[PDB]
């Protein structure tokens, strides 16, 4: 599993991905891989 | 005399994947490698805005959610055979004679007839797949409107307040909104329900200019399909908005190749990272986190035009059309032909107690005086 | 000819690596066909959802059997057998294989303590126990003799005596049976096939008697004799009180005849056991072992 | 008395809607092979396809639009439980051979200690009725109370277990308080101050615990190909997998859409291959059945098929008639 | 939790301080409960 | 029509059907790097599918192959022991017909003055010690390629034509003449007949005397053959039905047979065999398909 | 070599070219194993003139060597020696609805009442023997054994009464028959060994087998358990009770004994067991052409 | 009879065979079961 | 074949003939009026 | 009209359910639409 | 197997022009008409 690869990583921004607010989906598990961090988590910096 | 006339023989349409309008919701792209791929994932990131609270009231903090979406992966195939006399007959002939010639022609023909067949029968078998895995995806109506009008705070997920009303609003939904084309006639209220089938449904990823385009630029919408013993009756309550147009679509596959780069991963690490020399050469300049487009979504493909039954649901061009021309004459059903299964339950010599009995509808009915009319025994019913 | 399996969940780097483990493999496969889902790959489909161990034992008999030959990034290459031909087996089994044996698919001792190969949401992977012929043939009659002395009370030495049949030993290999004292974890009940062999050892001395009561005057001269010896050997005192004296239909010899071959031919499945694989050379350490293909 | 419950299967045309690239697929090109027999030679074109959805909400729905025909009979032909659990047995056999000859199975002495793997795997009935007219018919029986309100429980959309057992308001993820809903007596049901209504389908060990519930039917042995809609509202190993949280219960919905079920063969079966494409079953995922129009006697059914008011359920003195949730003979009439 | 089966009256019984379960037959109809089988019932069965 | 011609180009399409069963094009790109001589293996790069016989390599201590060590083409037999050391050995069919009861006493006695060892002593002990025969010593297939070492390496076929390389001079199994006989009306029905082997044991009124019989019939069907042959061995039967009741060994049956594979009927030819100078008959078969089906038991 | 040419003695006429053309991918024996045959060898007619005896048809069946009809042209018929486990498609003839995966045995044709529609050309007929499933095989040849058993018992009018019961059968919803059993004694050596093998079964059956049938009547109990005690109830010609119910551990006996009665019943089901000659795997919608991947 | 039921059988179109007896339901090609479907009446008929 | 209207005596069938009512039909205590499947009259009065 | 809608589905043959639903539908059609230019007077309906 | 003209369904034919009673259904030109003027007067009557 690799987030800080999403965390780094050159990304492609694209619009009206949702309609239904992902607070609820996450809320309720839509998702197969998600993660949720709330405060500017560090451990995007920890580069092994 | 017995007189036979001339020998009829059917010619098969032939069925273009980009002619159908199942692929303005299909995005197809040939990669040479899927049979050694195990799992192909997209991962999204969206960062929520929020709002600023008012006077002392702890505001949220700021929210980072990343989503990761899997591949699945399914197979089709086709055999067909050749007889050991048609193989015999086909490469030689054993002498310059008149049979030998005409079983040699004959062999010929079967054998290129057979290979067109089979490359109909991919086509089609992927139209079917795709399809499978559609209506595999595609919650239900009542379902998707009960979940687009029921939200949640951050606090908890989905209060049992909510989910409690949310389920008798599941019974409500279900038990109006069934049979949708039969109950009623009105074209206000049928086009009122496909607006809020077009509303409920959420938009894709990528923004093609090209992709299914009108004229002067503007993007076609999606696809509503169904079978043909609907949209004929669709067609005669909704003929003021269909219209046909001509449409910029693609005619050809995408089409991706590894580099070196990525079979040397893929070798060394077991995964590939796509897009992978924009990936890298992006990386120390400034534009980190900003990447254009997607090679393996967006690749340069050959463009055509082409004609779709259109709709206009408040300025959305939808196709709208039935895949009953390449399910004309298969061994599979059409896949939107489904069926339910709703369960009834019903009692009999349920004793109402006399005690607190009563009777409405006295002036229609009388009974003859009887114990077998004064209790149930038995329960009635019509059949279909 | 081979076959595709594509898998229904994800899996995890340890399944992969299980998958990599297991590279050669016999898998059971209903439906002689091209493309199949883990959802139908296996035995376990069959084994735990329906009848148990004889018509297990017929199933596994009617089986496709097919062998692993690669394991693709996500998919499975297993190639079906052809007869005649060489190829190669790994061995799962305890019991240690050795050139020229025979080899058969008995099902597995399902002790729900195994480590079960896959077990991937709800859907396990079982496999047949590839196994020499005389070890499969004692293995059915020490289940039978489990099935039939389970169902006796009042043994005291009940416990010492079921022991005595669950422990084996082929080849310094122990293994316990794991039908011990009807633990239903899969004890597989074997229930009609104590029964049947109780009818055919009840059944079997009237319709001799009834069938040799009748044309000796013709010189058959063999048949005749050995029946009065090996009916009056073991069942000494013969037909004192009768039952019902001698009323007899033909009818009902009819009925007692038709039962009686009919119980033998459903039975079929224990009968015989039947030689999938003759080993030819076997690798070094025992790990794997290149056979060929009969039946 | 008894609740009656049977299940009816209906021939639908049902449209999708899909946004436009919603969904990528990734394709080999076809793979060319060939088997050289003695008699063909068989060339087989294999193509592998991946499936990425790239859109996060649902991109595609689906809605049930208009009834082609009623598959179903709506007769009466009850499930005949001593096919259903023909391994069974009263002890003395002049009580066996009376009841068997009362209530009017064919073939009363199975002979299965003979041949069980054809009564115990499942009695192959050999033979179709000679004459049919509506297509399938099976109805399921629960044992109840002569006491049961009718209009409490008869006159409305509820689950027959007597207690509702409806997964939408239970804590996700708690067994245990789903357990306490299903069984606890000590708290009451929603709807009414009554926490049953059948204490003989609703308790544990009761029988519909004892008769319906999966768990119990894997002991007793049965026919695997004999249907009964009633072991979709008691097996509770298949609902306590359904307490989970909503999207995850609604993508095991969709998910389940294999449709082993079939529509052929005079009765239903289930057969359980999946071959047949799709099946969608409303009352499988709300947990609850449906009431139809039925009644006590032909007085109150004149008046019913006077006025036609199927909707409005309405009671004499102890015979009761029961109004229509559904008014599905309009549906057809209609087209 | 007392009734399971309407043929089955069920209750607690205690011998050597061991709550032991107790499963009995209701032979006859009059002895199912009287909430369970109202006593106008009995009298309406009576009349037919 | 040409005549000549046409049968030119079928041996020609036959010879090139042999070389595409026998190398494989090579799709390599196939640079000028290598030696020649890797260069002309890269370009005929041979595979196995030419042979098409199936063969086994075994080790035996050398003091049990006393004529066949010198006469190529025997069956063999696996004889499993309780010892770790060797688990398997391997013995000659004339080894085990030795005390066989079939053969008469002339032949046996001169048989075993070819076997007299220790070992060969001690392991007919081992064998005589052991309950029943069949499934603790068993047929393992056809002699070719012996070594004699110190610890004499053969080769077994398990299937197919009995040759170790070359496919010249294609050896037979080797059957002692008094040990076989065909049970069928008309020997030698019409073509090539299936050449089995048949277990029948006997009880001379204490211990079980094997007996090791190969038959030749024209019939495929096994149930057909063992209903010949119970018809053949209807009264030893009937010995045996009062003898395995009162005895407790561990055994089931009367005999079993199972077949060895195909013949010709004019690869049948007579002749002897001798190893010191005893003249010893059989009955050689020439050209045999070796095809081990499975053992089927009669009682 | 492997293919044999069928070449017709007696002329014929376009209704039966086009028989044979309709009657393709069909397994006819063949007795001579040659490269040529002439009509005299093809099909099963040169054997059924003598007697009739279905037994006796049945047994040379199976000596016959099979083969497949394959590409009628002109006169000649070219028939394929099919190798073993290789795949060929079947054309079907036995009246059976034909479900995959099932094994397929070989057997002679049951006469029904309409004659033919295959080929009758100067006193020559075109006898194909039916390809059917093992378990009706196995069943007719039941049937056979239990009319040697019963035949034994001489009777007048209750032959009859047996027989007009018996001998219509239904397997997968298809009523058969087979008529015209003279009851030779061909018939009587196939059932002296059945006759052995229940007498050794009932001399070696151990102990815990006939208690087994009375224990477990004590412990469980079954309508479908009631069907057995019937059986034992209507026959007790036996009536010979053992002593000792002690089992004290006697273990490797008791072993030995079962051994043997299966070994006996293996016997018993090798004679009313017949070869299986066909492996069904891919069937045909119609049910009637089907592959099998298996030649004798 | 003066008991056959109005409601089941008149008030219908209806076979007046009292039993019905459209081809419809029966087998094609199958003289057996239609005259089973015919006379026999160990079989229910339909609607009833 | 079809059912048509016919009753069981003038009292059901003059009702039957005020109201127009051949299509349902009605019961009294033993007295029946079957009610009509194709209303031909009515058919004849259109034409 | 009624053998368009129920036209053979792709399956081993015309199945007993079909052909009984099929019947049904002819009644239905039979005693619905019989007299055609005398029942209704809608144009759309007789244009239909 | 390609053939163009079948010469006992096609074959070259003087052609004319005359005038029909047509119907519009949806975009289908229907002719139109009842044939009593060649039923006016003989010995049958109109078959339809």
């Amino acid at each position: 599993e690799n987030w800080q690869a999403t965390e780094i990583l050159p990304k492609i921004e694209a619009p009206l991905n949702i309609f239904n607010d992902i607070k609820t989906y996450t809320a309720e598990q839509l998702f197969d891989n998600l993660r949720i961090y709330f405060g500017d988590d560090p451990s995007r910096y920890n580069i092994s | 005399f017995e007189a036979l006339l001339g020998i009829y023989c059917n010619k098969i349409e032939w069925i273009n994947f980009f002619t159908t309008p199942i692929a303005v919701a299909a995005n197809v792209i040939r990669f040479n490698d899927v049979s050694r791929m195990t799992l192909g994932k997209v991962l999204f990131f969206i960062q929520l805005p929020r709002v600023a609270t008012g006077n002392d009231v702890t505001a949220p903090k700021e929210t980072t959610i990343m989503v990761a979406k899997h591949s699945e992966k399914h197979p089709i195939n086709i055999s067909f055979d050749l007889s050991a006399a048609c193989l015999e007959h086909l490469e030689n002939t054993f002498k310059n004679t008149v049979i030998d010639q005409i079983l040699n022609i004959n062999a010929l023909h079967t054998v290129l007839r057979s290979l067109k067949n089979s490359a109909d029968s991919l086509e089609r078998g992927l139209i079917h797949a795709f399809m499978q895995t559609l209506l595999r995806k595609s919650p239900p109506q009542f379902i998707v409107l009960t979940m687009n009008e029921n939200k949640v705070h951050n606090k908890q997920a989905l209060s049992r307040v909510q989910r409690s009303n949310m389920f008798q609003s599941l019974k409500n939904r279900l038990l109006t909104s069934l049979f949708f084309l039969n109950r009623n006639n009105n074209s206000s209220y049928i086009y009122r329900i496909l607006n809020d089938m077009m509303e409920s449904v959420t938009e894709s990823i990528l923004n093609d200019t090209n992709n299914y385009t009108s004229k002067e630029n503007i993007p076609l919408d999606g696809v509503l399909l169904g079978p043909i013993g609907s949209i004929q009756k669709l067609t005669n309550i909704l003929s003021q908005y269909i219209s046909t147009q001509v449409v910029s679509a693609p005619i050809s596959y995408g089409h991706f190749i590894m580099g070196k780069e990525n079979a040397v991963t893929a070798i060394a690490y077991r995964a590939i990272m796509a897009d992978f020399t924009q990936f890298t050469v992006n990386a120390g300049t400034e534009q980190q986190d900003t990447n254009n487009k997607s090679e393996i979504f967006d690749k340069s493909r050959a463009y055509a035009d082409l004609k779709l039954n259109t709709l206009k649901l408040g300025d959305k061009l939808v196709a709208f059309d039935h895949l009953h021309k390449v399910y004309k004459n298969t061994d599979v059903n059409d896949p939107l032909e489904q069926s339910l299964q709703l369960t009834f339950f019903f009692p009999l010599g349920i004793y109402i107690p006399t005690e607190t009995g009563f009777s409405t509808m006295e002036t229609r009915v009388k009974l003859n005086d009887t114990m077998e009319n004064n209790l149930p025994t038995s329960v009635f019913f019509h059949n279909k | 000819e081979t076959v595709y399996c594509t898998f229904d969940h994800k899996l995890s780097l340890s399944d992969i690596s299980t998958l990599c483990k297991l590279m050669n493999i016999v898998i059971p496969i209903p439906a002689h066909h091209h493309l199949i889902g883990s959802g139908n790959l296996g035995l376990y489909p069959i084994v735990s959802s329906n009848k148990d161990y004889v018509h297990i034992r017929n199933v596994l008999r009617t089986m496709v059997v097919t062998i692993l030959q690669k394991v693709e990034g996500n998919q499975l290459v297993l190639r079906k057998p052809m007869t005649g031909q060489q190829y190669a087996i790994k061995n799962t089994g305890p019991f240690p294989w050795e050139k020229g044996d025979t080899l058969t698919l008995i099902p597995p001792l399902s002790t729900h303590s195994e480590e079960k190969l896959l077990k991937l949401g709800d859907w396990e992977l079982t496999v047949p126990l590839v196994v020499p012929t005389a070890i499969a043939a004692e293995i059915n009659i020490r289940l039978l003799c489990i099935g039939l002395i389970a169902v006796h009370r009042e043994y005291n030495e009940m416990q010492t005596i079921i022991d005595e049949l669950c422990s084996i030993q082929y080849r310094d290999v122990l293994i316990k049976l794991p039908d011990i004292v009807n633990d239903k974890q899969s004890m597989y009940s074997m229930k009609t096939a104590c029964i049947s062999l109780s009818m055919i050892t009840a059944m079997a001395p009237d319709i001799v008697r009834t069938y040799i009561d009748r044309l000796t005057l013709e010189d058959h001269s063999m048949l005749l004799i050995k029946c009065q010896e090996l009916l009056s050997k073991r069942t000494t005192l013969s037909t004192q009180r009768c039952g019902q004296l001698h009323a007899t239909d033909i009818k009902d010899e009819l009925k007692k005849i038709k039962s009686v071959l009919t119980m033998i031919d459903q039975i079929n499945s224990l009968t015989n056991e039947k030689t999938y694989f003759v080993v030819c050379d076997v690798s070094a350490d025992n790990r794997m072992a290149t056979c060929i293909y009969k039946n | 008395a008894a609740t009656l419950v049977r299940t009816d299967n209906f021939d639908v045309e049902c449209l999708l809607y899909s946004s436009r690239a919603a969904t990528s697929i990734i394709l080999d090109d076809p793979t060319v092979t060939a088997e050289a027999k003695d008699i063909v030679t068989t060339y087989n074109f294999t193509q592998h396809l991946s499936f990425v959805d790239m859109g996060l909400g649902f991109s595609s729905t689906t809605a049930t639009a208009n009834l082609k025909r009623i598959k179903s009979d709506m007769g009466s032909k009850i499930q005949n439980l001593f096919s259903a659990f023909p391994i069974h047995a009263f002890t003395n056999t002049d009580i066996n051979t009376w009841i068997r000859h009362h209530v009017g199975i064919e073939k009363p002495n199975p002979s299965e200690g003979e041949a069980l793997n054809i009564i115990t795997f499942g009695g192959i009935n050999k033979n179709p009725p000679s004459i049919l007219l509506h297509g399938q018919q099976a109805i399921c029986e629960v044992i109840l109370t002569p006491v049961t309100t009718n209009i409490n429980f008869f006159k409305l959309p509820h689950n027959p277990r007597g207690r509702e057992s409806c997964m939408m308001g239970t804590d996700p993820h708690n067994e245990e308080a789903a357990r306490k809903a299903l069984y606890d007596h000590t708290q009451t049901d929603s709807d009414t101050f009554a926490a049953t209504t059948n204490p003989w389908a609703s308790l544990p060990g009761s029988l519909g615990d004892i008769l319906y519930n999966t768990a119990h039917r894997e002991q007793l042995c049965y026919n695997p190909k004999t249907y009964s809609p009633n072991a979709q509202f008691f097996t509770e190993s298949d609902i306590l997998k359904t307490n989970k949280m909503m999207y995850k219960v609604i993508n095991e919905y969709c998910m389940k859409s294999n449709s082993c079920l079939n529509s052929d063969s005079e009765i239903q079966y289930s057969c359980s291959e999946g071959t047949d494409s799709f099946v969608s079953r409303p009352c499988q995922f709300l947990q609850n059945a449906l009431p139809l129009h039925c009644s006590s006697n032909q007085a109150l059914l004149e008046s019913r098929s006077k006025t036609g008011n199927t909707q409005i359920s309405e009671t004499h003195y102890c015979n009761y008639a029961i109004g229509e949730t559904i008014p599905l003979q309009l549906i057809i009439e209609s087209s | 939790p007392t009734e399971r089966h309407p043929f089955f009256d069920l209750t607690y019984i205690q011998k050597n301080r061991a709550t032991e379960v107790l499963c009995t037959p209701r032979i006859m109809i009059g002895n199912m409960p009287l909430p369970l089988a109202p006593i106008s019932f009995h009298e309406a069965r009576t009349n037919q | 029509m040409n005549s000549k011609s046409s049968a030119r180009a079928a041996i020609v399409d036959t010879v090139e059907a042999v070389k595409k069963r026998k190398y494989i094009s090579i799709e390599a790109g196939t640079l000028n790097n290598v030696v020649e001589k890797e260069r002309k293996f890269l370009k005929q790069f041979l595979s196995g599918r030419e042979n098409l016989r199936i063969a086994a390599r075994v080790f035996t201590p050398c003091e049990l192959l006393a004529p066949e060590l010198e006469n190529l083409g025997m069956l063999m037999y696996r004889f499993e022991t309780d010892v770790d050391n060797p688990k398997i050995l391997f013995v000659g069919l004339f080894f085990l017909c030795s005390n066989a009861f079939n053969v008469s006493a002339c032949v046996r006695t001169a048989l075993t003055t070819m076997y007299t060892n220790s070992m060969v002593d001690n392991v007919l002990s081992m064998i005589n010690t052991c309950k029943y025969l069949e499934d603790k010593v068993s047929l393992f297939g056809v002699t070719s390629l012996v070594s004699c070492g110190s610890s004499c390496l053969l080769s077994c076929v398990m299937q197919g034509n009995v040759y170790d390389a070359n496919k010249e001079n294609i050896h037979g199994l080797t059957v002692l003449k008094e040990i076989f006989l065909e049970p069928d009306w008309e020997p030698r029905q019409h073509s090539t007949q299936y050449v089995y082997v048949v277990h029948v044991y006997k009880e001379v009124l204490s211990k079980l005397q094997y007996g090791i019989y190969v038959v030749l019939t024209s019939f495929q069907n096994e149930d057909l053959v063992v209903d010949i042959l119970r018809q053949y061995f209807e009264k030893e039967r009937f010995l045996f039905l009062n003898y395995l009741i009162n005895s407790n060994t561990t055994l089931s049956y009367f005999g079993s047979v199972q077949r060895i594979g195909r013949c010709a009927t004019e690869d049948i030819k007579s002749g002897f065999l001798q190893y010191r100078g005893i003249t010893l008959p059989v009955i050689k078969l020439e050209n045999i398909f070796v095809d081990l089906s499975e053992k089927k038991v009669f009682v």
